[PDB]
């Protein structure tokens, strides 16, 4: 015959890759543009309880 | 050149001595040679190392 290491034989070495595939984060809409401390902002932030 | 070599054995002298004055010429033991032979043939085998996979 002739040697065949074949598929799935415990001799068949497998190499694991170190690089990670990441399901990247959904891009946020309400970024620093909209949120503001002034009156002219879609999302106002109230600093009346941040230190009190 | 050959495929067979033969080698011989010379067995001992077994016989009867002629006691007295009995005439011995003509009663002569023959040397017995025994033969044997050995023959030569090839003996080969082969091993396989797989593929490139």
């Amino acid at each position: 015959s002739s040697t065949v290491i074949a598929f799935g034989d415990p001799k068949a070495q497998k190499k694991w890759s170190s690089e990670l595939a990441v399901d990247i984060r959904k891009k946020s809409y309400f970024e620093s543009r909209f949120i503001g401390t002034s009156e002219n902002a879609v999302i106002q932030r109230k600093t009346e309880v941040e230190s009190d | 050149a050959g495929d067979r070599v033969s080698f011989d054995l010379s067995v001992r002298l077994r016989g009867q001595p002629t006691f007295g004055d009995d005439r011995v010429e003509g009663k002569e033991e023959n040397l017995k040679f025994y033969t044997d032979e050995v023959i030569i043939d090839q003996v080969r085998h082969s091993v396989s190392a797989g593929g490139r996979m």
